[PDB]
Parts: structure tokens; sequence; C-alpha cells
């Protein structure tokens, strides 16, 4: 019933369990570059 | 996991990205804090004293609880574990042919950052910029290719770091579902972009009322994952605001797996070019970019200090997955 729309600004973050590493970070104010 | 290094990591990454935000606060933004962490890492390697220290609290080490030996045999440890998905770090430094190197900094360099020498004429401007690109190039599969612009020709060394990462979702999009829909740039403007969507989906889910956001987690098919933070419409400052270790920990340890009815998220591409500078000083690493620098550990002269750090990155969203990739350099006239 629930639903997740990101059309709006976001973050994102990309990260390994196995070491505990944040690989990349990341927010998205504009997708259209 | 050494988890003083995992938190040290975690918690330069969210300084770096606050400075990052105050430089243009509405911009894209995408960097690698572990790129960046390990260059600089590798640069203390050579370092002394106040220039020294100065770096690796920077990195937000603290130095009463572990040695500078402990933090390097921990940075090898963590490249060694990182390099089902496509993953690689690497570590270089391009020297001036005739400079004269400590044994011991060489051997050093390639046994705890796996980072081999490379003879380069820096005189010859063009071409030394040609070797190091053309290194970034195939070290990112052609996702970075111009991570050096300008390169004076008194340059003594550049170290540079890249990482590459490639990744399918275990939960993929299906093209025939990506359809132009609304993105609110802010409330009151909006343009038309790709958005994907997957119907009926359990995935890690957190619902944070206090801080008026939603996250979710998207695994990729190796033991990574992306985690997406959705804050509610105008609540994007209110979300940074709270950004910290503690809180992205919080985030993790609060997701519950649960059946989303649908999620849409856009398809995008977007890429960043960075000049560390100004952001490193205030960090606290001054002395380094000073006449003062101690860099004695590379060459057995106080003779080399930091001109220049750059930092470039990339980030592909698509159906089947995302690809990222990054490099950070860091240019070293003669002091
Ligand atoms: C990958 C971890 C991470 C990476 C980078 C920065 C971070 O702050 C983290 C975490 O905080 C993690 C946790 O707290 C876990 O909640 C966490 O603590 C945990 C654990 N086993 O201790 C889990 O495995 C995870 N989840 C609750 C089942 C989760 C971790 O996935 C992340």
């Amino acid at each position: 019933r629930t639903i997740v729309r990101f059309n709006r600004p976001f973050l994102m973050i990309i990260v390994d369990h196995f070491t505990w590493s944040i690989f990349f970070m990341s927010k998205v104010t504009n997708p259209k570059q | 996991v050494d988890r003083g290094l995992a938190s040290a990591n975690v918690d330069f990454a969210f300084s770096l990205y606050k400075q990052l935000v105050l430089k243009a606060p509405d911009k894209n933004v995408i960097f690698s804090p572990l790129s960046i962490s390990t260059a600089l890492a590798f640069l203390s390697l050579g370092a002394h004293n106040t220039t020294l220290t100065e770096i690796l609290k920077g990195l937000k080490f603290n130095l009463t609880e572990t040695s500078e030996a402990e933090i390097h045999q921990s940075f090898q440890h963590l490249l060694r574990t990182l390099n089902e998905l496509q993953l690689s770090m690497g570590n270089a430094m391009f020297v001036k042919e005739q400079l004269s190197l400590l044994d011991r900094f060489t051997e050093d360099a390639k046994r705890l950052y796996g980072s081999e020498a490379f003879a380069t004429d820096f005189q010859d401007s063009a071409a030394a910029k040609k070797l190091i690109n053309d290194y970034v190039k195939n070290g990112t599969r052609g996702k970075i290719t111009d991570l050096i612009k300008d390169l004076d020709s008194q340059t003594m060394m550049v170290l540079v770091n890249y990482i590459f990462f490639k990744a399918k979702f275990e939960m993929p999009f299906d093209p025939q579902d990506t359809h132009q829909s609304r993105f609110y740039l802010s409330k009151k403007k909006y343009v038309m972009v790709p958005m994907m969507s997957l119907h009926h989906l359990t995935i890690p889910y957190f619902r944070d009322e206090e801080l008026s956001c939603t996250v979710v987690q998207l695994n990729y098919t190796g033991n990574a994952s992306a985690l997406f933070i959705l804050p509610d419409q105008d609540k994007m400052e209110e979300v940074e605001a709270m950004l910290s270790q503690e809180t992205l920990s919080r985030f993790f340890d609060s997701l519950e797996f649960r059946e989303i009815g649908e999620l849409y998220l856009p398809k995008f591409s977007i890429s960043r070019d960075y000049n560390l500078n100004d952001i490193l000083l205030q960090l606290g690493i001054e002395e380094a970019f000073t006449s003062k620098a101690d860099l004695s550990g590379i060459t057995g002269a106080r003779n080399l200090a930091v001109s220049q750090v750059v930092h470039k990155a990339v980030l592909d969203v698509f159906e089947e997955g995302t690809e990222a990739s990054a490099a950070t350099a860091l240019f070293i006239p003669l002091s």
C-alpha cells in the first residue's frame, strides 16, 4: 500500500556491508544534470 | 572490520559532504569519500611532524587511539578486502624521472597502498598529462578521462587514486515500465524526467517521522547496496542538518523489510569536478600546502609541498543497476 516516489531531491549513498565503507555519496537535486 | 578505520572514514565522508554542499547548496553532489580518504592517507605515508598529524587528524583519526603504522595497515587491509559485481581501487605515483625517492617510501607505497612509481617527464607537460589520464581511464574503464586538465611543467609528483564500481540491482527495474514523469526541482519548478518504477517490492524500509524523510535500501548482487534518503518536500535542508555517522547508523538500524506498492526512481547520470584545496584547508590540513610542508618521508628532504587537490566523480543509475567512478589527484611541486 505504501508508495515511494523519488520525484524531488534525494540522497543516495553506495555502501559495502563487509567493510562498512561509503564508496560514493550523492545528492540529486536535478536528474537532468 | 577495523572499527576505528571504518568510523574515521564515515565521519570524514559527512564532513566532506557538508563542505561540498556549502560551495553551492542547490546543485547535484557526487563524490567518493573513500577515494579522497585513501589518497590523503597515501600522502601521509611520506609526511612527518605537523604536516603528518594535520593530515591524519583531518581524515578524522584519533592519533591517541591509533598509531600511524596501524592506520596504514588498516588501509592496506581495506584495499585488499575491496578489490558478482565489479569493484576496483588503484593508487599510483607519477614522479619526475630524475627525482630521488627513498627506497623505504616506494617499498612501503607498493606494500601498503598497492602503488607503483611511474617515471614521468613533467616538463613535457602535455605528454605527462596524457600518461596520467590514461592511467585513470584504464582504471575507471573509460568513465573518467580528463581528471588532469592543466599540469604545471615544474610538478615533481602527482599522487592518484581511482575507484570503479559497476553492479546489478538484485531487483532490477524493467525498462518497459520507465515513463516520463515530473521531478520537482522545487515546489514550484518541475521538469519531466525518465522515471523507472517497480511494482510490489519487499525491501528494507524506514519512515522517520521526526526527520520527515523516508529511507529505503536497494541491494546489489554483491555485498554492496544503495541507501536512498528521500526527504519530504522542502525538508532536504532539515535532513541534511541531521546527517552524521550516528544518524546514518540509526537509519540502517531502523530498516525493516516492507512490501512497497510501487517505487519510482529516476534514471539519471551526473558528474562533478572539484578542487579540494579550500575544503582541505578548512578541515585543518594546512602545512602540506605551505613552505613549511614536511613530506621528507618521500625524498629524504623537506623539498615537496602540495599545490592542488582535485576530485572527479560520476554516477549512472539505470534499470539494470548502477555505475559509479571517481578519481583523486594530488599535485606536488618542489617546496
Ligand atoms: C553496511 C553498514 C554501514 C556501512 C557504511 C556506513 C554505515 O554507517 C553502516 C552502518 O551503520 C550499518 C549498520 O548500522 C547496520 O545496521 C548493522 O549494524 C548491521 C550489523 N550486522 O551489525 C547490519 O548488518 C546491517 N543491517 C541492520 C542488517 C547494517 C549495515 O548494513 C550498515
